[PDB]
């Protein structure tokens, strides 16, 4: 197996140049010059922080616990690139018997990462991080499975490859305009550079997952959480997006599909840099009293129409 | 005719009483007392000294 060595280390390398992208766009959405002086726009600098973090930064806990603390990056890096394997793509490695199953049991498995760092450090300060990110991402996982039903019942079945011919003509932005614009929030459930965002970014309380690891162990959290950004920009652009398929040329798919992803990947970061903390108890008030009877009204909706007018696999 | 003294014995204790241990208590008339006691469960915090963002 070659293809999978070719999805880890050119992977990698996309989560080391967003720390460009994470200050170069960022900087200019608030009027600042971001990368210079390193390379010809600063370009040395994401593969320099590989050299600065890893190779002299020697940081331990000091109270600790065991064997778990050190756990955590590996089950932080371990279920997050694992991410990649079921994608889609213009080819999948090995394509799920149902696909977007694996795809949500990962996510929510990836979550254990910021859970497993509450219990790195014995001493209260750093579980009071960990438990604001339990309640930022436990109610956010009941509408990331039910506006997945209602795409899914849609267009075709579980798996990820009919997700990609179904869209022939036209996008499913369009049929689904409310479910559309609840997944540029839903998809913001694991701790990521954002507004709603979770426990993670310092702004009021001590950083989550940062403040009990190091350098090493805490540079091998950003390498995770960073990477979840781009494969929700992918996962998006696979189930609202789609444009052309065309199984004779994998180029012209290719080209096509990185820049629906990258006008993405630009949005995160465009709501980073734009919206303040929505607040722990609030967050909690945005979902579950106010947008999942909305979520479950439009799930209703997409019960009916495939009886309505025919539209089944 | 049965007096108090008599009633004493069957009373809330243990019927038959002795055995190896005696620790019960008759049981309250209306469920127990408020075991408001024991654990306040208040967390201290240094969040300021230097360096909260805040």
């Amino acid at each position: 197996m070659i293809n999978i060595l070719m999805l880890i280390i050119p992977i990698l390398l996309a989560v080391a140049f967003l720390t460009l992208v994470e200050r170069k766009v960022l900087g200019y959405m608030q009027l600042r010059k971001g990368p210079n002086v390193v390379g010809p726009y600063g370009l040395l600098q994401p593969i320099a922080d590989a050299i600065k973090l890893f190779i002299k930064e020697p940081l331990r806990p000091a109270t600790s616990s065991a064997s778990m603390f050190i756990l955590a990056p590996i089950m932080a890096l371990g279920l997050a690139l694992t991410m990649w394997i079921p994608l889609p793509m213009p080819y999948p490695l090995i394509n799920m018997n149902l696909g977007v199953l694996f795809m949500l049991a990962m996510s929510s498995l990836a979550v254990y990462s910021i859970l497993w760092s509450g219990w790195a450090s014995n001493s209260k300060y750093a579980l009071i991080g960990a438990l604001r990110a339990v309640a930022q991402t436990i109610s956010y996982e009941v509408t990331l499975a039910i506006i997945l039903l209602s795409v899914l019942l849609m267009s075709g079945s579980f798996t990820l490859s009919t997700l990609i011919t179904t869209q022939e003509q036209m996008w499913l932005i369009l049929p689904a305009w409310p479910l559309a614009m609840m997944w540029f929030i839903s998809t913001l459930a694991e701790t990521n550079r954002a507004p709603f965002d979770l426990t993670e970014g310092e702004s009021e309380l001590v950083s989550g997952f940062n403040v009990e690891y190091a350098a090493g162990p805490f540079a091998l959290f950003f390498m995770a959480e960073y990477a979840n950004i781009i494969m929700m920009n992918i996962f998006t652009a696979i189930l609202f997006l789609g444009t052309s398929h065309n199984p004779h040329m994998p180029e012209l798919y290719t080209i096509n599909f990185t820049i629906k992803s990258l006008l993405l990947t630009m949005s995160f970061l465009w709501i980073r840099a734009s919206y303040p903390r929505f607040r722990y108890d609030q967050l909690m008030h945005l979902l579950w009293k106010n947008f999942l009877p909305l979520t479950l009204a439009l799930c209703m909706w997409h019960v009916s129409l495939p009886i309505l007018t025919s539209g089944i696999p | 005719q049965p007096d108090v003294e008599w009633a004493e014995q069957y009373g809330g204790a243990v019927m038959y009483p002795t055995k190896e241990t005696a620790h019960w208590k008759p049981p309250p008339w209306n469920d127990v007392d408020p075991p408001k006691d024991t654990l306040v469960s208040n967390l201290t915090l240094n969040f300021g000294p230097q360096h909260p963002a805040a």
